[PDB]
DNA sequence: GGCTG
DNA sequence: TTTTTTTTTTTT
């Protein structure tokens, strides 16, 4: 029915009204009826109204595609003609059509990307998507149903906005108090969070003690390390739940009668989740690994993770920017960008790390201006905090942790408070 | 680069590939085959869509079927080795018949006023006094096994409209068979006698003053001083009047070839005929005549006036060129 | 489209009004178009009317042409219809119809002068001009634009400029008397204001308390949110409009009698306007996508917005240039200018956030210079206010602006005013 | 006259003197004419020296060209010769044919203009 | 013995472990033989093991391959049989085999390059080898044999490393006795020996002097001159020589017939090397041109050197650098590390100068973070000299010398050595 | 019955 | 050819 479409399309400004927002040169065919509605879309383009037969004509006079091609849309234009016609019939029907070719180009591109996807190496014809984006465009191809959401209304739409404040589903309580007193309640899903140390502060050990307090506090956690191994993280998780030293574990100090019974004392008690460890060489992960990730993990696991955490997005790989294509600003805050759009996705706290300049090493204050590869990290993170240690730090066996950029509450208060992170164990402790 | 060593090499490499033909024409040099790499059509047993062109700075091999393209040199490195090994090593080592009558073909002014292809020719509104200059046969593969055997295997009926080709002596060389039936092997089957005949349509019939040449010789029989290549070499040069000559095509703006042509004749700074300002709108004067009801003295009139030459004639193709 | 401006010249005042000043016989043809353009131009000469087509055929009828010229003509002069087609389009259609004519014809003349010059002194005409006149004559084929307008002069036209002095309908005031004062009342229509600060400093607290005092003047207030959702930005906008807090409707504090107490309070209002809170993916949107979202809010609802507050410029997305296409100097100014010109177009004021770059994120003071993006977003502003805020400045809640680029007034007249920023209701109190 | 100006600047050296720093390739046709004066132009460039009549036929037994260039490049240099005429006539002939050339050459170069502006 | 090869790859253990890690795809042929060791190679990277039939015609040929390449290999592999033959015949015909094909290779790659320098530039086929680099490819085409030679083995090749001791087959000892004492012997072949002096200190009357000296104890040396011309070096190399005041040569005290009698008398002696003087514009010699001026040398003079002398190694440029940087650093250290990778290729030692910083002028002791252009070339160079002659030295015609890297030897055993200058015949003399 | 770049 | 981030280096 394309020949309607383009019909009301000319002669009618109702139906222009609703279809058009919605109209794509991609839902009519590969001739005559592809080349009309790119003369009609240029014309609106060019002058922001709908073009009668005669602007068409001109336009198709002034046209450079051949013989076959202009006879096909001077036909095509010489049958547009105006009919006794309802609004209602017109836009289902328009909706059906246009849902019906987006369904149909979306499984032609899932057939192209797997016959593109099953060629050697090198001569993959680039540029193409991979197999693991296949069912987020047939996502795309069910998300076109005529309906745009305007957008929320201050007052027209309040009771819904008010059954929003008590039901407190979006935040995620620490086990900290001090956490959850800046934070005013814990982090909220659907954010990312980010610990800013330099180099060998902190910055996994603070990640591992978020995630066993996480885990404690019965929640499905997924770590993810980009830089170690899977038995390393679960090492320090093993020190931080297990009350043992990592020194006791490499020197032999703890049996296998004591770390079963510890095992299965935590087992057996209920305010205990799932926590998960996988492990991708530096620089071959991003958010659509993460995505696939996640699937994996809910099919083969049945694991539903709430509590993300990445052990630095600086290592990971963008998505969608070629590798070192552009400069590390870009890369990493398209990076950031990409994981707090995982985040709100599958609406998950999403915990990460982020290394500071060279000039904020052994310094006893960090600023916000320290952070390494980009600045728009900062400003594409809901919560940032600054792990700060100096050698009478260390000697009392306490971290400065500086809120650097708060979203959850006001930064000023309790701006810097020394946390009594246990290097041994692996584990943050409060002071009050 | 060095072309006849790569024309020479090449066809011992296509020589081994089926289907193989040596189209070698006065000026060029091509090998047609079928394509090794794909071996082209799978439905088609007898398609050649591999061809070697060796008429360029680089004799170079093109299919048509899955649009390999490489120089001759690459071809004989991947599929050749030992013939590879002494293509590269030689680089160093050098660095008329006439047709005197037609079998069962009558000439179509004696034929009677009831024959079918006499109303088919009026159909196509050929004056009267051109009939003298076409023939019609029934037997055109027997005709063209009469001149040239070979050719047609099997001697099948197939009436055609003879098209015989005149020198400027007035001796037939060549004849053009023009398909009658809709259903055909091709619409215009050019034979030679000789390999070196005149593929102009009526040269013996030039006068004095500007000469028009066309690209059917039944759309040269409404022109006075028309003669008209069917196609071969379409070489200027073997086009004699080359002072006076007007090179008319047909009027087709939008199509890429045509105005391929155009732009190598304008370039070669020849007078070429414009079709930009015509009152009338079908692709060949014959067409023009037969549908918009065109006269052809209206004709004489418009391409007259419109001659183009040079700068002149540039600007106005780019105005036809869309 | 020779047919199409013959018949509008004829049936059309208004087109012949604009065009008729500048219609050549030349323009048009050798054949029909130009004996019918001449019947006109003689018909217009000898009585100063546009005539009609009974005129035209007894004037062809009086005029002396042969025969296929006067079939030509006839035949021309039937095909005449009114076809009320779009003004702009026809302008711009005849100006380029014109354009293309002209250079063909100047094409022709210097092919032919060029001609002429080749042959013999004695052959040669001397009548044509010489090769010395071949760029001239391609110029003033190059200047035959369609526009009979001149300007101002300064002196034949004070009393209009007068008169245009007195237009303040340009002008929307600010609902505080500090940007009132400083911008001579009020922010503008149709221009570009920007709001720039360092990373979290309260860049969207003030587009949230602009679209509260806008709300609360009556105007319709369009926030486009690009890293919050709807509902966050409504929590500050509740938090300014209701004056509360922002903890204490987290922290339960506000029993929901008030709560609606209060919005039915504001409903009763007749002073207060409309507020629409959109959200989009970070890196998805432009003028494009704005002005398809205008559309569907005016349509959806009787909203036309007089404020657009657009939450980041640099999270949008340029229009024409990719996503990563160019560096960040073009596309940034790129989305600049389309803001602007979407803006102009919808004579509305646009408000969004500027980023600033590492080396003024702890500074006293903020320069131009210290732009994170393009420095071409300040050149399409119009009023480019600075947010500095430090530790003395923390302590009594009081954030300092200063007048970065004021087109409107004096830039250097108040330079910097301290401002009551509060940051638990998300509003600015100025400061007496 | 392009025949002309190859053998002038062939066999006279006040002509080549005065006229060669402005000759330039697009002021011939691209026939035998062209492929001759870029074989004129190498040699300069490579030997700083008018080159004779075996000079450019060793050239042109050493070039990449087809058998119609090679035909007409070799026609053109046999064709070559010094006709006596006078070193005022000569000057003004050759300038007239550059500047007609150029002159070609930018009608052309508009003509592509126009027509590239309009797609 | 294509098909006899690859039926013993497939179906012998013993073969394969000894023939396999010399097999290359260039050996077989343009048809079945390449595809079908092809498979075998990809089969063996992806498993590291021997494929089968199977493997071969199930899990591989199913590829993309045409229909005659496809019909070829399972012909192939259809013939591919076991066949009992000795394990001393098969392995010796199979190094006959490779080693004719590496020649037939060899020659069909020269006959290429041949062909390609043969046309004129502009289709000159960059980065293809030049006619010099033809007889390099043949040697190393003859030297194809299956001998194990991977690095030195401590244990297994301390014959060789005793006999290059007891030989000294490294040391290239200086005519200096102070210079032999801290170097043990001298200099070694594969090195890159460095002179800063500052601005008019020495730093080619150093290099001349070493150039003098070794041409007197019979090496062949090349002078590689940036800043002066040859005739002036060569008039610094006759000034040491001859025993001639640099001004006498200039003023003209020096007749002709004692000049040429010392030149006849220098000649005679058999212990005499030839010096070869080449002077390049100041930045615009690379590692590249240095090796066609080696090869240019090698094939017209016969002269192959032992020892380089570049004048300056801060006004070269870089071949591996395409754009010009302004950062000193990169490009400098850049240009060393192809400076001693030449030596290293050469077998020669290359000594060089280098720019003190302008703190290190006229001061009494140079360290080496004084190094003016480049950090990264005192980590380059195997030998760094300074010379520090400030104002007393000069008056007592001296010269101190701080040996700032010493990789011959501890450089703190004999730091300072006071050499004796003498600036008007150009040489260094000792103060035993 | 031919057709490429 | 400019523009902007980050880093590293060096010179004054
Ligand atoms: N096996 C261990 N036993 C005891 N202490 C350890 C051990 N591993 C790490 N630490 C301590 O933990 C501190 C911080 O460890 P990490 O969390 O690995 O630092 P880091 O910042 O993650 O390293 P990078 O540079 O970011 S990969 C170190 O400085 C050590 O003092
Ligand atoms: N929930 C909250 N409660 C109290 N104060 C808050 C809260 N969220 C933010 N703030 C304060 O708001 C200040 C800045 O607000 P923001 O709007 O986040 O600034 P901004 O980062 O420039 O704007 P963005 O990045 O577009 S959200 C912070 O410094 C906090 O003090
Ligand atoms: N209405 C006004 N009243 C008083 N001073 C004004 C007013 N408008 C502008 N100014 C001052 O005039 C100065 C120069 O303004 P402009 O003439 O626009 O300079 P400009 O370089 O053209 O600015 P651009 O075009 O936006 S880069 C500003 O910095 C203000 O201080
Ligand atoms: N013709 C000469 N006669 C006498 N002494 C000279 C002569 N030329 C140079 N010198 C001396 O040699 C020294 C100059 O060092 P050189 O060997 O020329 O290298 P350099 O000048 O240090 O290198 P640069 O980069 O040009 S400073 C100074 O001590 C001069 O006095
Ligand atoms: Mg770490
Ligand atoms: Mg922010
Ligand atoms: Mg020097």
């Amino acid at each position: 029915m394309v020949e309607i479409i383009l019909s009301h399309l000319i002669f009618d400004q109702a139906y222009f009204s609703k279809v058009w927002p919605y109209m794509d040169s991609e839902y009519f065919e590969s001739g005559p009826a592809k080349n009309t509605f790119k003369l009609i879309k240029s014309h609106v383009n060019e002058y922001h109204s709908v073009p009668s037969i005669n602007a068409l004509n001109v336009a198709l006079e002034n046209s450079s595609f051949t013989e076959t091609e202009y006879s096909g849309v001077k036909t095509l234009i010489s049958k547009l003609a105006d009919s006794p016609e309802d609004h209602s019939w017109l836009v289902k029907e328009t909706e059906k059509y246009v849902q019906q070719r987006a369904m149909f180009n979306a499984t032609s591109k899932i057939i192209e990307i797997q016959t593109n996807a099953e060629l050697p190496p090198e001569k993959r014809n680039k540029k193409m998507p991979d197999v693991g984006a296949i069912p987020d465009i047939m996502r795309q191809a069910l998300s076109i149903s005529f309906d745009s959401y305007v957008g929320h209304d201050w007052m027209d739409d309040y009771e819904a906005r008010w059954l929003s404040y008590m039901n407190k589903a979006r935040k995620v309580p620490f086990k900290l108090r001090i956490l959850n007193k800046i934070t005013k309640g814990g982090a909220e899903t659907g954010t990312l969070n980010v610990l800013m140390a330099g180099v060998n502060v902190g910055k996994s050990l603070g990640l591992c003690s978020l995630a066993a307090d996480y885990l404690q506090l019965g929640h499905n956690v997924l770590y993810i390390s980009m830089e170690m191994a899977e038995e390393v993280c679960a090492k320090r998780i093993d020190a931080n739940m297990l009350d043992v030293s990592l020194d006791d574990i490499d020197d032999g100090h703890i049996s296998y009668a004591e770390y079963k019974g510890k095992m299965e004392k935590w087992r057996e008690k209920s305010t205990l989740g799932r926590l998960i460890v996988k492990q991708y060489p530096t620089g071959g992960a991003d958010a659509n690994t993460f995505r696939s990730l996640l699937n994996e993990l809910k099919l083969k696991k049945n694991f539903v993770p709430t509590i993300i955490i990445v052990d630095y997005l600086g290592i990971c790989k963008s998505c969608r920017i070629r590798v070192y294509s552009e400069n590390s600003y870009t890369t990493v805050k398209a990076i950031a960008e990409e994981l707090r759009a995982l985040a709100v996705e599958t609406e998950t706290v999403l915990w990460t790390a982020a290394q500071v300049g060279k000039q904020a090493w052994d310094s006893s204050d960090v600023n916000m201006s320290d952070i390494a590869e980009s600045a728009g990290l900062p400003a594409t993170a809901d919560f940032m905090l600054a792990v700060i240690e100096t050698e009478e730090l260390a000697a009392a066996e306490q971290q400065l942790i500086k809120q650097i950029k708060s979203r959850y509450g006001d930064k000023n208060k309790w701006n810097k408070f020394l946390m009594g992170v246990q290097k041994g164990n692996q584990k943050w402790v409060e002071i009050e | 680069s060095i072309p006849w060593i790569d024309n020479e090499f090449a066809y011992r490499a296509l020589a081994h590939l089926p289907k193989f033909t040596q189209v070698n024409n006065s000026s060029t040099f091509k090998l047609r085959f079928r394509c090794p790499v794909c071996g082209d059509s799978k439905t088609d047993q007898n398609k050649a869509r591999g061809w070697y062109y060796g008429d360029n700075n680089e004799g170079n091999i093109h299919c048509y079927n899955c649009n390999y393209h490489a120089p001759i040199g690459i071809y004989l490195k991947e599929f050749e080795p030992d013939l590879y090994r002494e293509y590269i090593f030689e680089i160093r080592k050098e660095k008329k018949k006439i047709i005197k009558s037609l079998p069962s073909c009558v000439r179509l002014d004696k034929l009677a006023e009831d024959h079918p292809i006499i109303k088919y020719v009026k159909a196509r509104c050929i004056p009267k006094d051109k009939w003298k200059y076409l023939w019609f046969t029934t037997e055109w593969p027997k005709l063209v096994n009469s001149i040239a055997p070979g050719t047609y295997k099997k001697e099948i009926s197939e009436p055609r409209l003879v098209i015989p080709i005149y020198n400027a002596n007035g001796k037939a060389e060549s004849f053009q068979g023009r398909a009658l039936k809709k259903d055909a092997p091709q619409k215009y089957i050019t034979i030679e006698a000789y390999p070196e005949a005149t593929k102009i349509y009526g040269v013996e019939r030039v006068k004095d003053g500007d000469v028009y040449v066309l690209e059917g010789p039944i759309d040269s029989l409404f022109i006075e001083n028309g003669i008209a290549i069917t196609g071969g070499q379409l070489d200027l040069e073997v086009v004699p009047f080359k002072d006076r000559r007007v090179w008319v095509l047909d009027n087709e703006p939008r199509h890429p070839d045509t105005i391929k042509r155009m732009t190598k004749l304008v370039d070669a700074g020849e007078r070429v005929m414009f079709w930009d300002k015509s009152p009338w709108k079908s692709k060949d004067v014959n067409d023009m005549i037969r549908k918009e009801g065109a006269t052809p003295e209206q004709i004489m009139e418009y391409m007259k006036n419109n001659i183009a030459q040079g700068l002149m004639a540039k600007m106005r193709l780019s105005k036809y060129a869309k």
